[PDB]
């Protein structure tokens, strides 16, 4: 609750870099549930947030 | 980035997880470090760009991980996450926090 | 007289272990039953006296 | 009643001459028979002093020979020098052994001739191979040869033992007879002039090899012994380190089927849990490389035993490994030089490439832990912090050995290492200055001591001034108090007398969990014990200083802080020949009041910091962390089931995340097992290390020839319980030869079984191992009453030192620093108490104990004494015994084995009754009378002294307590409350327990609160006399247990004890006059 | 992980006791029941606190 502006900032930055890298794509970026799957430790998310 | 030891201080001393002892549960804090924040920052972006499905892997005792997972689910979409782990995260959140 | 404020829940892995153990015993039991019944029936239908 | 026969046969064998005559001496508790004994004595002395045959008189006085009790045997035989060779020539017709100088890395660690290494005696030193033990090589050879002679005609499995040990002794004696025997001097040292023409390391090799071959009972034992004796003759630096290394991996290969658990310091609760062993593949390659090095050194059979075991990895064949793990530590010490042993530690690689995110968290966690330890007393203004100076000044006796300094108490000169004596010296000459902490720098570097243990490296020891102790004492004691109840400190978590000796690993072992265990003994010169470690504590102290308002406490904190400032820059005196090196060493080691708890703190913080990095790649829940000195282990549980690859990756990540802090480690991850310094587990079963060299010691203590025999028997008991078994007859031969005393050049006395096995300050062993013996007879009572009269002796050195001026000044300053205006009523009490802690100084103890031994010998010679009614233990047992009745019983087997290495009889007991679950005060610490002493001091007072103090009036109790530093108001309050009547019983419980080794040896391993032992013990209840029923149940338990040990079978008991005798004994309770030696205890946990 | 439709799996035979060993085979049922007892002891949790 008291990381409010910092997380606003994070979300804006993340979305910005995502779109500016999306622009540098040439093949249709299509959505599928793949066989295997990248792991993500939520502790990393807590470290970031 | 923020100096870690500061966050370690305030998180540790207000959560007070040591007083919560069962009586061997050494409930000291776990990964808050750097070189995980930017690891996630790369993982999320690269997965949304690649459309690489990514899963969640957590421990429900660390309710802070889930308090951060709700942020994750808020900003990052849900069709990026495999349904089983997504459901697990949401369900831990509800059975522990919300309800 | 020696008990208090200490809950113990069986880990899921113990449960899965116990379930697979029981499955394997039960499957072995049924499979070997079918074996023995096959040979007995066959001996009786081939007049082996 | 058989020991004395082996004594007689040993005497007959060693002397063998017409001139060699043998003279028993007896005693009896009955007057008439005693005068007949005196007569026999007389006639024996005369006949010996007239060259007449003694064998004739032995028939005339058959009564004395049959019913009286033996004491000793004299022996008249002249010099007859060099008889060792005259016996040994026969056992040496094999080939001698050749060294191999190109085995050890160094030059002097080879087993070459002395003259090739020390041409001049002025540069000679026997210290690199000093046995440091008052027993000779010739003693050992005589004992071995006598054993070989008596077992020279048996035809059984015994002969299979005899051929093996004979071949081994042939291997030894061929090497010895090639050159000859070194001859001990009066001091049991070995001078240049005997070793001048012989190999330097022949003596240690000899003793260790004799010790091994006396511990051979099987074929594999023979293989191990033949394979070490022939290789330990040359390699003396890289052998125990080698064979003892693979064990740490083997424990990670044994599947659990059945487990033991811990709750509270000895609690157990077994589990039928099965757990597999998910070992990765690369550790097999490690193990293979280790066996390849093993073979490259010249080992063939023992790789084969380690190789054929891996096909099954079973735990039933596994004790061999444990046996092997103990066969490595009975090869000796690697007594190399102070310098090269320090340089094992003094190699440093400090880098400006480590994290800062890591060190800052580390420092902060140390800071926080310090504050958690010290917040409450610093705030509530506890007495021990305000008066920290006086507290340390009283507890100086529990300190380390300072550097030797020249004192003078009036008209003598002393070179004491005891810091209390240093304080006494410096007070007089105006030098006592505890506020000014000395530096430790170029201008005044620090000396060193070496903490050795075979099969490992040499650790170093600071030897500081006496200000550092005084500063650190109170704060470190409060830190310990905090750590008594903290789970994560395994050196201290207990209920005020025990340690977590069985470990606390097996709670959370499962298919989903793993455990990372790690040796942290090399982490003394490391970059994380320098600046950050010290600065964290300094920061915590700053916080605490701002967290108090009183000034004594802030001064104490500033002194501890300044100590940490000075230890941050620290130089180290290390000689090398004549010149002296001083090296920058701004780091940590032992030799301090602080090292233990602080290392535990720093290792805990370190692992908490590293363990939050695996979280970047894994999800786990930290279930438990433990840190105890030279090891540490953390268990952790996963969201799923474990695989080989997670073990591998976790280990590599741990190793590299320690490397990020510039920290070396052999990272070890497993699922079922650990190995650490003091213990190790395989398959849910705790084993122990049986590595106590008997015939060779680490350094030279101060005890006599006598007490080292008791120490040697205790070490024998320990190693036996551990698994390493030596033939007991050899031990008995050593005991008789070490208790033998020379009254002249040709007269020599040899005591008997009834002097050495009797509860006193002179007890040495027991007639049947694992069993103390008591006395139902007249005679044991008689000599015990006699010996108690003699135990109390004087020390003129202490008397003259305590009569000087400096001692008086010290007492005066103690007084006026504590209380005043009773200069002849209490101050004498405090002086009398300081006397109790001068005796730590060794020559005082030697004077007093040698006096006791002389008084003993001057009544072994002459007749015996009635001792004047002084009540003891056997007086009580004499009266309790005639109202028992035994009957054969039959208990079943319902308790589980979890210490396989025990002898089968002890295990049968454990396999029929339980293992202990509580622990009663061996030091009487929890007693409310002792919780004052543990509040204002550390001092022990022995339960003899307390047991007496309670027997006195309510007046001198106050003086005795005030003399121990306590004030007068709380002592008065203790007397007014009337808690001592509530505390007679606790004190007596602890007293009786200490007297009978219930918490010392095998009986420490047994549950006397059992329901199974109790149903045999059918003693009806009377009430209102607790001491009697207490001792009755205890003595009956001991009866049942000893019958079990010596015969296996069980029995019941019954004592319808009459009320008359209850009351007659109630008054004999608190008037006991008995005492037991410290040197006789055999702690199973060392 | 997501598993494709290319995948397969075999189902155990968990058909109950065709023999009724609890009907006058007491010596065998003793062994069976003992086996299940000792297995169940290996999964009951230890009372940690």
């Amino acid at each position: 609750s008291n990381r409010l502006g910092q997380l606003v900032d994070l979300t804006r930055l993340l979305a910005y870099n995502y779109e500016t890298l999306m622009a540098c794509i040439t093949m249709n970026m299509q959505h599928v549930q793949t066989l295997t799957t990248e792991k993500l430790q939520l502790t990393s998310v807590t470290s970031l947030c | 980035l923020v100096s870690t030891e500061a966050q370690i201080q305030k998180m540790s001393q207000d959560l007070q997880l040591e007083a919560l002892t069962i009586q061997s549960e050494t409930q000291f804090l776990t990964g808050i470090n750097s070189q995980a924040a930017n690891d996630c920052f790369k993982t999320l972006i690269a997965a949304m760009l690649s459309q690489r499905t990514m899963s969640l892997d957590f421990v429900t005792t660390n309710y802070m991980s889930l308090i951060s997972g709700m942020w994750l689910l808020t900003v990052v979409p849900n069709d990026m996450f495999i349904r089983e782990s997504l459901v697990a995260c949401q369900l831990a959140i509800i059975n522990t926090i919300i309800y | 007289m020696l008990i208090g404020n200490a809950t113990v829940i069986p880990s899921p892995q113990t449960l899965f272990h116990y379930y697979n153990v029981n499955v394997n015993f039960h499957s072995n039991y049924n499979e070997r039953i079918n074996d023995a019944v096959a040979i007995i029936t066959a001996a009786n239908r081939l007049n082996l006296y | 009643g058989k020991y004395n026969l082996i004594l007689s046969e040993y005497l007959s064998f060693i002397y063998n001459s017409q001139s060699a005559v043998q003279i028993p001496i007896y005693y009896s508790s009955n007057s008439e028979l005693e005068n007949r004994c005196i007569e026999f004595h007389s006639k024996c002395l005369e006949n010996s002093k007239n060259g007449l045959s003694l064998k004739k008189l032995f028939v005339e006085y058959s009564d004395v020979i049959e019913n009286a009790t033996l004491l000793s045997i004299l022996s008249y035989s002249y010099d007859k020098y060099n008889a060792v060779e005259r016996k040994l020539v026969k056992y040496a017709k094999g080939k001698p052994l050749e060294a191999d100088l190109t085995v050890n890395e160094l030059d002097y660690e080879n087993n070459k001739i002395t003259s090739e290494l020390f041409p001049t005696a002025e540069e000679y030193t026997d210290l690199l191979m000093d046995p440091a033990i008052l027993t000779s090589l010739s003693s050992n050879l005589n004992a071995v040869m006598f054993w070989l002679e008596k077992h020279e005609n048996d035809v059984a499995e015994k002969l299979k033992i005899y051929k093996r040990r004979l071949d081994l002794f042939t291997i030894v004696a061929s090497t010895v007879n090639k050159y000859g025997v070194p001859r001990h001097n009066a001091k049991y040292r070995y001078e240049y002039e005997v070793m001048k023409d012989k190999p330097y390391y022949l003596v240690t090799w000899a003793n260790s090899s004799i010790e091994m071959l006396m511990s051979v009972f099987s074929h594999e034992d023979y293989l191990i012994a033949r394979e070490l004796i022939v290789l330990s003759y040359s390699n003396r630096s890289t052998l125990a380190k080698l064979v003892s290394s693979p064990m740490s991996i083997l424990v990670a290969l044994v599947d659990i089927n059945g487990t033991f658990i811990t709750n509270e310091e000895l609690e157990l609760e077994f589990s039928n849990k099965y757990v597999r062993a998910i070992v990765p593949d690369q550790t097999f390659d490690e193990l293979k490389q280790m066996l390849d090095n093993m073979r490259k050194a010249g080992l063939t059979d023992i790789p084969k035993m380690i190789q054929d075991w891996l096909v099954d990895c079973s735990i039933e064949k596994f004790p061999l490994m444990a046996k092997i793990y103990s066969w490595s530590f009975h090869v000796g010490f690697r007594k190399q030089k102070m310098l090269d042993a320090a340089l094992d530690q003094l190699k440093t690689e400090y880098t400006e490439d480590v994290d800062d995110e890591m060190y800052r968290e580390y420092t902060m966690l140390i800071r926080d832990e310090v504050v958690k330890m010290l917040e409450e007393p610093v705030k509530h203004d506890d007495h021990l912090l305000q008066d920290s100076e006086l507290a340390g000044l009283l507890s100086m006796s529990s300190a380390s050995n300072g550097e030797s300094r020249q004192l003078k108490f009036g008209r003598k000169t002393i070179f004491s290492t005891k810091k209390n004596m240093h304080v006494m010296d410096d007070m007089a000459n105006g030098r006592y200055t505890p506020g000014i902490i000395p530096p430790v720098n170029v201008d005044k570097p620090i000396p060193l001591g070496r903490r050795d243990v075979p099969g490992r490296r040499t650790r170093i020891i600071f030897i500081l001034p006496y200000e550092y102790f005084i500063a650190q004492h109170a704060v470190v004691e409060k830190m310990l108090i905090y750590a008594k109840h903290t789970r994560e400190y395994a050196e201290f978590y207990s209920q005020s007398n025990q340690l977590l000796s069985y470990g606390d690993v097996t709670r959370f072992l499962s298919n989903n969990s793993m455990v990372l265990y790690t040796d942290v003994s090399q982490w003394d010169s490391s970059q994380h014990n320098t600046q950050p470690f010290r600065k964290g504590i300094i920061m915590g102290l700053d916080m605490l200083a701002n967290m108090t308002n009183d000034a004594r406490v802030i001064q104490t904190l500033n002194l501890y802080k300044q100590t940490q400032i000075n230890l941050m820059d620290s130089y180290v005196q290390i000689p090398d020949g004549n010149v002296i090196k001083k090296i920058q060493y701004g780091a940590v080691a032992s030799g301090e009041k602080q090292t233990k708890a602080a290392n535990s703190i720093a290792n805990l913080a370190l692992i908490k910091t590293v363990l939050s990095r695996i979280s970047n790649k894994y999800s786990f829940a930290t279930k438990i962390i433990r840190v105890d000195g030279d090891d540490n282990y953390a268990v952790l549980q996963f969201n799923t089931e474990v695989t080989k690859q997670m073990v591998q990756d976790v280990s590599n990540d741990v190793r590299e995340t320690y490397a990020r802090m510039n920290t070396k480690v052999k990272a070890l991850v497993s699922t079922v097992g650990i190995e650490i310094a003091k213990r190790y587990i395989a398959g849910g079963k705790i084993f122990f290390r049986a590595g106590i060299n008997l015939l060779n010691n680490e350094k030279k203590g101060q005890s006599t020839q006598w007490d080292q025999a008791a120490v040697l028997y205790s070490n024998y008991i320990v190693n036996r319980l551990r698994g390493f078994e030596t033939d007991r007859e050899f031990i008995l031969t050593k005991i008789m030869q070490m208790t033998s005393v020379a009254i002249t050049g040709s007269l020599r006395l040899f005591p008997s079984e009834r002097v050495l096995t009797t509860n006193s300050t002179f007890k040495v062993f027991d007639s049947e191992d694992f069993i103390i013996e008591y006395g139902t007879t007249d005679d044991e009572v008689y000599i015990q009453r006699a010996f108690m009269s003699l135990s109390s002796q004087k020390s003129g050195i202490a008397d003259e030192i305590a009569a000087s001026s400096t001692f008086k000044n010290y007492v005066s300053r103690l007084s006026e620093q504590l209380l005043f205006s009773k200069n002849n009523i209490v101050s004498r009490g405090i002086a009398l108490t300081e006397k109790a802690k001068l005796n730590s100084y060794a020559p005082i103890s030697l004077e007093k104990r040698r006096a006791q031994i002389s008084a003993l010998l001057t009544m072994l010679q002459k007749p015996v004494t009635f001792k004047s009614s002084k009540i003891t233990i056997n007086d009580i047992l004499r009266d309790i015994k005639p109202f028992f009745t035994v009957n054969e019983a039959h208990l079943p087997i319902q308790y589980q084995k979890f210490m396989p290495t025990l002898p089968d009889n002890v295990q049968y007991i454990i396999q029929c009754i339980g293992s202990r679950t509580y622990q009663i005060e061996d030091d009487g610490s929890k007693s409310a009378i002792s919780r004052l002493i543990s509040k204002y001091s550390v001092y022990k007072p022995s339960i003899e002294e307390l047991y007496k103090v309670i027997s006195l009036h309510e007046n001198e109790i106050q003086l005795y307590l005030i003399s121990l530093g306590i004030p007068k108001i709380d002592a008065d309050t203790y007397v007014g409350s009337k808690i001592y009547s509530q505390d007679k019983y606790r004190i007596l419980e602890s007293y009786v327990y200490n007297l009978l080794s219930i918490n010392y040896g095998c009986y420490q391993l047994f549950d006397f609160n059992s329901p199974d032992l109790e149903k045999l013990i059918r003693i009806p209840f009377k009430g209102k006399i607790p001491a009697v029923t207490f001792i009755l149940h205890l003595y009956a338990k001991l009866e049942v247990i000893n019958h079990a040990i010596k015969n296996g079978s069980w029995i019941s008991l019954f004592c319808n004890y009459p009320k008359s005798e209850m009351i007659k004994l109630w008054k004999k309770m608190w008037n006991i006059t008995s005492l037991r030696s410290p040197y006789t205890n055999a702690n199973f946990f060392q | 992980r997501n598993l494709p439709s290319t995948a397969r799996y075999i189902r155990p035979n968990l058909l109950q006791d065709r023999l009724n060993l609890h009907d006058n085979f007491e010596s065998l049922w003793d062994t069976i029941t003992t086996s299940n007892y000792i297995l169940a002891r290996s999964v009951v949790p230890d009372l940690k606190e």
